C-alpha cells in the first residue's frame, strides 16, 4: 500500500474468537485452550512428585489409544556358554564368522553380538577402509547431501531440530 | 611544556608505582560515577571501589589488588547460584548443573555484566593511569586465583592420551564448573587467544571483587541482593543445554526405574508421508499417560525429538518460578523452612 | 470494593500455578500485549518521567496463561495482578521528509519529521493470591 | 513480541487436505433442507473455498508474501456439481495474439478432453491473486476424476482416520483429552 | 545419557532486578573566544551545576575547545557517542539538549514497526494444525 | 505399602541375570556393602550428634551416603548433595577465617606505599596468611569419615578392594561428607546446615 497504516490493514488477522466472547458485569475465567504444542516446562502429572501439591485434576475437569509406531519386545536367547562360544568362533575367522551370521545362528540382535565380543583389530581397520574407499566414488553432490544427513542427526540431539 | 602543563598532577613517581594511590581515587570522576551508578551503599567508600579494579596482573602485592575481594566474592555467587538451582530445578542432571552455573557466574557472563556497567579497560597498568579504569596486564597469565579444586594426579594422561574423567568426582576434585585445575616487553603485536582469556578473567574478578566488597561493608544480606539483582536476573534457556545420546534408552530406563509401564510411541498425526518435507507427530506414552511429544520430517527422528521432550519434562521439572532458598533461614524472622524435594539422580542407561 | 466473583477466587490460583502468563495492558486506552521482562516502545513521549521512575500499570483486558484466560468486562479488578514498569529511555527516529507536490508545479514543500519515543520495561507481572479476599 | 517467539515449524508446513467434489456440503451447498436435498458445492463455490487453502489464509500466521498455502487432493472430479445449463452453454476462449485464431469450447467438450480436473484447475486459478506466486499455488491443487489418486498416504491424520473419514471427529477429542494431564 | 551445551550464556534484561543509565559520560567543550558559544557558557555557570548534581551516575568532563563550535558528546555503556553542536543556542536549549543526551541510549535512530520487544517464548505457543479439532475442507 | 527404594532395584532395569564382561581378577566382584537400618542411624547420631538421625528423611538418610558406583546408580547417589555441600562448606570455612581474632604482620610495599588501612578490609586481608584449602584438605575430611565410622555403611563398589586408596575411597569419602551437609541445607535450612558445619566440621578439623 502507499503508507504503512493502510498496509496494516490488509494484512490484519482477527483475534481468536475465545477472546471475543468478553464478559459484562464482571470479571471471567474461561478455559483456552491453544491449538499449539506445549513446552518441556508443562511437566505432565506422571513425572511431578507424590509431594508436589499442584497435581490436581484435568482443568476441563475442574470446570481408545492412536496407532502404534515403535513397540519392542526384549528376549533373551543366548546362555552364559552360548556367549564363549560367540567369542571363540569371532575371533577364529572374523571373515565368515560375522555378526549376521552369528546373529541369525543365535537368534539374536547384530548389536547385542557386537556387546558380547569385537573382531581383531586388523578385521576392524579393513572395515573401516572399505566404507573410506566407496566414500571417495562420491562426487561433490552426494558427498555434500552424506554430510547434511549427519549434520541434521547431531543437531536434532541437540535440540536445534 | 609551557603552553601543555599536566591536567592531573602527579609526582614524578606515579608511573613507577603499579597501579594509583589510594588517595588518587578521591579525585577521578569515574570511580565517583560508577559508584552511584550501581546505586552502591555509600558505607563502601572510593578507596575500596579502587581497589576492586586493580587486578593481580597490574599490582602484583596481595593488597592494592583484586585477589582476596574477589574469592569471597566468587564463594557468595557460586553458593547463591547453586542452592537457587538446586531448587528451581531439582532434577538437573550433573552435567547440565555445571553449565547453568557457569552460564550465570562464569568469566562469560561476568564480562558482560562489566561491560554493562560501563568499565573501560586501561591500555597498559601504572600509577598514572584514572583509578576508575580496569587495570590489568594480558601478557601475564601466571596469576591464578585460589579455589577449592585439587589437581588430578592423572592430569598428564587426561590431556595426552585422552584419558577418562568420571562427573561423580568433578565435584571433589574439579573446580566449582568442572574444569580441571592447573589446565624489556613490546608491545608491537596483535591480539592473541591467550590474551582475550587474560582480559576475560580480569573483567571477571572485578566483578566478584564487587560482590566481596560489599560483603565486607554492608553484610551478607546486602551481598545476596546485589547477586540476586545483576546475575540472577539474567534470563538463561537451560533446555538449550541438553544434548542427548541415545534419548530412547534413557526413557526405556526411567520408566524402568521409576515402574512406570514401558514407553510406546504413537503415530498422534501425520501428513505428507512419500513427499520432500513431510510431518510426522509422535508421542510417547507409558500405559495412557502422554509423556512428551515431538514432530519432525522423519519417523524415527520424530520418535528420538519424542523421547527428548520426555526426558526434558522430567529434569526440567520445577516446584515454582520463585522457591524458597535455605539461605532464608540465615536472615531473622523468617517462617520456618519446609523440606524441599531431593531428586535420586540423573537416570544413567546403555 | 465489590467482591470477587466465586468463580474468579476458585480457578485464579489454578491459573496463577501454570508456568508462564501473559498480560494486555492498556496506555491511554491503546493495547500491548507484554511479559515480564519485555521492553516497550510507546509511540509518543510520556511526558514527566526520566530513565529510572517506576510505573504501576492499572488497566489490563486480559490476565491469561496457556490454558486459562482472566477477562475483565472493560478491565481486570487491579487486586489480582501487579503489573510494574520502569522508565528506561528515550529513543529517536531517523528523520524522514515528506515532499508535498503536483504536477505541472516547481514548488516542492518539505516536511521534517523525527518523533521520540518513550521505552518501558516490564520488570514485574505477578498475579496475587486472593483467598484473603 | 512474546506470541511469535517459539517453533513456527508446524505452522508453515504444508498439509494435504482432501475432498470429494460429489460428497454433500451443508456449508457450500446453497440448498439446506431438506436433508436429502443438501449439494456437493457448486463448481465455483469449491473453488473459492481450495483458493483460500492455496493461499493460506485460514492460517493465523496468514501472509501474502510467504508462501504458506497447503495441498488440496480433489476426487471424483468427473461428478463435478453444476447448476443450470453450465455444462453445455458455459464456453471457454482462448487468443495467441494471432487474428482469426479465436479457439472456443464448451464446459462439456472440455470435460471430454481434459475432464473435470481442467475445470476445477481453470475456476480456482483465476480466484487467485495475480502475481508470481499463482502457478506455485495452482500446482498444489491435485484433482482427480475418480477415487483414485497417488496421495492416499499424503492426507492428513489423526490418530489413524483420515479428516473426511467416518470416526476421525472422536480420534481427535480422545488425543486432546489425553492432553490435558499437564501443567 | 545427556551431555552438556558449553556455548550459551546468560543474557541481562537491563531494567529487571536492576537498572542501570546507558549514558556514562558527557563531555562539555565550549570557547571563550567563539561568538556562537555564548550560550553555551552560559549554560555551564547556570544550569550545568545543578544538572551535574541531580545526575551522580554520569561524569561530566568541561573542557575548552577553542576555534570550534560547543558540543555535547555522550558516551554510552554500548560503546557508542553522540555529539550534539548547540552552536547559538541559548542555556536553556542547551538543557533541554543534555537531557537528551542522558534519557538516550547509544543505539542508532530507528523507524517505529513494532511496540513490544520480547525474548521469552510464547505464552500460548504458536499455532499448529495437528494440535487443534482439525479443518474439514 | 510402597517400598522404600534405597532396598529394591527396579525389576525391569535387570538383564539377563549373568555379566557380559571379562574381569581379570574374580576376587574383585566380591564387596560387601550395609543394608541395615540399624547400623546407619548409629553413624548419623554419632557424626551429627544426638537426634542426628531423625535429622533426615528415610529416604535421603541412604541417598546422601550412597555413591554413584553402587548398583550401576539405579538406586540414587549423592553427586547433586555434593556439588551444594562443597558450595556450603566452602563459604562457611571463608567466614571462619574473615571473622578469625587473629592479626599478624602486615606486608611491607617494596614502593614504599601504604595500604588503604580500612577495617572492614582487614578481615578480608587475613586470607592472605591462611587460605580455606588449608583446612578443606581431602585427607583430613576423608579421616573424619573413617574415624566415625563411615567407611562401614557408606554404600559403593571399590575399582579393586585389595587397594581401597588407588579405587578412590578419599575422594568417595569427600563426596559423601558434602552430601550429608548439602541434604541437610535442603531439608532444614541454611540455619541448620550452618550450625552444623562450624561445630561437626570445622570444629573438628582445627
Amino acid at each position: 500500500q502507499s503508507t504503512a497504516n493502510r498496509t496494516k490493514r490488509m494484512l490484519n488477522i482477527p483475534p481468536h474468537e475465545s477472546f471475543l466472547n468478553v464478559p459484562v458485569e464482571g470479571d471471567r475465567i474461561i478455559f483456552n485452550p491453544p491449538s499449539s504444542e506445549a513446552s518441556v516446562y508443562h511437566t505432565p502429572f506422571k513425572f511431578l512428585p507424590r509431594s508436589d501439591p499442584r497435581r490436581r485434576a484435568n482443568i476441563y475437569k475442574l470446570f481408545d489409544l492412536p496407532p502404534v509406531l515403535y513397540n519392542p519386545t526384549k528376549s533373551y536367547n543366548v546362555t552364559p556358554e552360548q556367549v564363549e562360544e560367540i567369542r571363540e568362533l569371532r575371533a577364529k575367522d572374523p571373515k565368515k564368522y560375522s555378526v549376521t551370521y552369528l546373529s541369525n545362528k543365535y537368534n539374536c540382535t547384530k548389536v547385542f553380538i557386537m556387546m558380547c565380543t569385537q573382531a581383531p583389530r586388523e578385521h576392524q581397520e579393513q572395515h573401516k577402509l572399505a566404507r573410506a574407499r566407496t566414500a571417495e566414488n562420491w562426487g561433490p553432490r552426494r558427498a555434500a547431501a552424506k554430510l547434511d544427513a549427519r549434520r541434521r542427526k547431531e543437531m536434532l540431539h541437540r535440540g536445534e531440530i | 611544556n609551557d603552553r601543555f602543563p599536566p591536567l592531573e598532577p602527579l609526582p614524578p613517581a606515579a608511573e613507577s608505582l603499579p597501579s594509583p594511590l589510594p588517595e588518587r581515587a578521591l579525585t577521578s570522576a569515574k570511580l565517583a560515577a560508577l559508584h552511584a551508578r550501581l546505586n552502591l551503599s555509600p558505607k563502601i567508600p572510593l578507596q575500596t571501589l579502587a581497589r576492586t579494579l586493580v587486578d593481580a596482573s597490574a599490582d602484583e602485592n596481595p593488597q592494592f589488588n583484586n585477589a582476596n575481594l574477589a574469592f569471597v566474592g566468587q564463594t557468595l555467587i557460586n553458593y547463591h547460584i547453586a542452592e537457587w538451582l538446586l531448587c528451581k530445578y531439582p532434577r538437573l542432571p550433573q552435567g547440565i548443573l555445571f553449565s547453568a552455573m557457569k552460564a550465570y557466574a562464569g568469566p562469560k557472563p561476568l564480562l558482560q555484566i562489566a561491560r554493562s556497567w560501563g568499565v573501560d579497560t586501561a591500555a597498559v597498568p601504572g600509577g598514572e593511569v584514572d583509578p576508575g579504569l580496569l587495570q590489568f596486564d594480558a601478557l601475564k597469565p601466571g596469576v591464578a586465583i585460589t579455589n577449592f579444586g585439587y589437581k588430578r594426579t592423572e592430569l598428564a594422561y587426561l590431556e595426552k592420551f585422552k584419558w577418562r574423567r568420571g562427573m561423580a568426582s568433578r565435584v571433589v576434585l574439579d573446580d566449582d564448573f568442572g574444569d580441571v585445575v592447573r589446565s624489556d616487553v613490546s608491545y608491537d603485536r596483535y591480539g592473541n587467544p591467550d590474551t582475550r582469556a587474560a582480559a576475560e578473567r580480569a573483567h571477571a574478578y572485578f566483578v566478584r571483587a564487587v560482590v566481596g566488597a560489599i560483603y565486607a561493608h554492608c553484610g551478607r544480606e546486602a551481598a545476596k541482593a546485589f547477586v540476586k539483582a545483576h546475575i540472577m536476573s539474567r534470563t538463561l534457556d537451560i533446555a538449550k543445554l541438553f544434548e542427548f545420546k541415545y534419548p530412547t534408552r534413557e526413557l526405556a530406563a526411567l520408566c524402568a526405574r521409576e515402574d512406570f509401564e514401558p514407553p510406546v510411541a504413537r503415530l498422534l498425526s501425520e501428513t505428507g508421508r512419500q513427499s520432500r518435507t513431510p510431518v510426522f507427530v509422535v508421542g510417547i506414552y507409558s500405559g495412557s499417560d502422554k509423556l512428551g511429544e515431538g514432530a519432525a520430517s522423519s519417523l524415527d527422528h520424530a520418535r528420538f525429538k519424542a523421547a527428548m521432550n520426555a526426558l526434558k519434562a522430567w529434569y526440567l521439572y520445577s516446584p515454582g518460578e520463585n522457591p524458597r532458598v535455605p539461605s532464608d533461614m540465615l536472615e531473622e524472622g523468617a517462617k520456618p523452612w519446609t523440606p524441599a524435594y531431593i531428586d535420586m539422580g540423573e537416570v544413567i542407561s546403555r | 470494593q465489590p467482591p470477587i466473583s466465586q468463580q474468579v477466587k476458585e480457578l485464579l490460583p489454578v491459573l496463577a500455578a501454570q508456568p508462564g502468563h501473559y498480560t494486555t495492558i492498556h496506555i491511554h486506552g491503546k493495547p500491548y500485549l507484554v511479559t515480564e521482562g519485555d521492553t516497550v516502545k510507546l509511540p509518543f513521549k510520556m511526558p514527566g518521567v526520566a530513565p529510572g521512575d517506576v510505573l504501576r500499570l492499572n488497566r489490563a483486558s486480559v490476565i491469561g496463561s496457556r490454558d486459562l484466560t482472566l477477562q475483565g468486562a472493560p478491565y481486570v479488578d487491579e487486586r489480582l495482578f501487579e503489573c510494574r514498569a520502569i522508565v528506561m529511555g528515550t529513543e529517536s527516529e531517523p528523520m524522514r521528509v515528506m515532499i508535498k507536490k503536483k504536477r505541472r508545479c516547481r514548488k516542492k514543500k518539505h516536511v521534517f519529521s523525527k518523533h521520540k519515543y518513550t521505552v518501558l520495561r516490564i520488570n514485574q507481572l505477578k498475579i496475587n493470591d486472593v483467598s484473603s479476599l | 513480541m512474546s506470541q511469535t517467539v517459539g517453533a513456527t515449524r508446524l505452522a508453515y508446513s504444508r498439509v494435504w487436505h482432501h475432498i470429494s467434489a460429489v460428497t454433500p456440503h451443508p456449508t457450500l451447498s446453497t440448498i439446506k433442507a431438506p436433508s436429502e436435498a443438501i449439494t456437493p458445492p457448486s463448481l465455483g463455490r469449491l473453488a473459492s473455498r481450495i483458493a483460500t487453502i492455496l493461499m493460506g489464509k485460514h492460517k493465523p500466521i496468514w501472509d501474502p508474501s510467504t508462501d504458506c498455502g497447503d495441498y488440496v487432493v480433489v476426487t471424483n472430479c468427473a461428478g463435478l456439481y453444476t447448476t443450470g445449463h453450465k455444462k453445455w452453454r458455459k464456453t471457454y476462449y482462448r487468443h495467441n495474439t494471432r487474428p482469426g485464431s479465436l479457439q472456443a469450447i464448451t464446459m462439456d467438450a472440455l470435460m471430454e478432453k481434459h475432464g473435470g480436473a481442467e475445470v476445477l484447475r481453470k475456476a480456482v486459478s483465476g480466484m487467485l491473486p495475480k502475481n508470481r506466486l499463482r502457478d506455485k499455488r495452482l500446482a498444489r491443487l491435485k484433482a482427480f476424476e475418480g477415487d483414485a489418486h497417488p496421495y492416499k498416504e499424503n492426507l492428513v491424520r489423526f490418530g489413524g482416520k483420515v479428516v473426511g473419514a467416518p470416526g476421525w471427529e472422536e480420534a481427535v477429542k480422545a488425543i486432546r483429552e489425553a492432553d490435558m494431564e499437564r501443567l | 545419557t545427556v551431555k552438556a551445551l558449553t556455548q550459551i550464556s546468560s543474557a541481562g534484561r537491563n531494567g529487571v532486578g536492576a537498572f542501570v543509565l546507558q549514558c556514562k559520560k558527557l563531555d562539555i567543550h565550549y570557547s571563550d573566544w567563539a561568538g556562537s558559544s555564548r550560550g553555551m557558557n552560559g549554560f555551564i555557570k547556570s544550569l550545568l551545576p545543578k544538572f551535574a548534581a541531580a545526575n551522580p551516575q554520569i561524569e561530566f568532563v568541561v573542557s575548552p575547545r577553542p576555534a570550534k563550535h560547543p558540543i555535547l558528546m555522550g558516551h554510552y555503556i554500548n560503546g557508542r557517542t553522540k555529539a550534539i553542536c548547540v552552536r547559538n543556542m541559548e542555556p536553556l536549549e542547551i538543557l533541554k539538549k543534555a537531557e537528551l543526551l542522558r534519557d538516550a541510549s547509544g543505539e542508532k535512530p530507528q523507524k517505529f514497526k513494532k511496540p513490544v520487544t520480547s525474548t521469552n517464548p510464547s505464552v500460548r505457543g504458536v499455532w499448529s494444525p495437528y494440535h487443534g479439532q482439525g479443518m474439514a475442507v | 505399602q510402597p517400598r522404600p527404594r534405597w532396598s529394591y532395584t527396579p525389576e525391569r532395569m535387570k538383564g539377563p541375570g549373568f555379566s557380559l564382561n571379562l574381569v581379570k581378577d574374580p576376587r574383585r566382584k566380591q564387596w560387601m556393602v550395609n543394608s541395615d537400618p540399624a547400623k546407619l542411624d548409629a553413624f548419623y547420631d554419632a557424626f551429627l550428634g544426638q537426634g542426628g538421625s531423625r535429622m533426615l528423611s528415610e529416604e535421603t538418610k541412604w541417598l546422601a551416603v550412597t555413591h554413584k558406583s553402587f548398583d550401576y546408580g539405579r538406586r540414587g547417589y549423592n553427586t547433586r548433595l555434593a556439588f551444594l555441600g562443597r558450595q556450603i562448606i566452602a563459604l562457611e570455612t571463608t567466614r571462619s577465617i574473615l571473622t578469625s581474632p587473629v592479626l599478624n604482620e602486615p606486608i611491607v610495599d617494596k614502593y614504599g606505599r601504604t595500604p588503604y588501612n580500612h577495617a572492614a578490609l582487614a578481615n578480608i586481608d587475613k586470607l592472605i596468611y591462611t587460605q580455606p584449602l588449608d583446612i578443606m584438605d581431602k585427607t583430613k575430611i576423608a579421616r573424619m569419615g573413617i574415624d566415625f565410622g563411615l567407611l562401614t555403611v557408606m554404600r559403593w563398589k571399590p575399582r579393586m578392594p585389595e587397594d581401597l586408596e588407588s579405587s578412590g575411597v578419599v575422594v568417595v569419602l569427600n563426596s559423601t561428607l558434602f552430601a550429608i551437609i548439602g541434604a541437610i541445607s535442603l531439608e532444614k535450612g541454611a540455619a541448620v546446615a550452618q550450625r552444623i558445619v562450624r561445630e561437626k566440621i570445622l570444629k573438628r578439623l582445627g
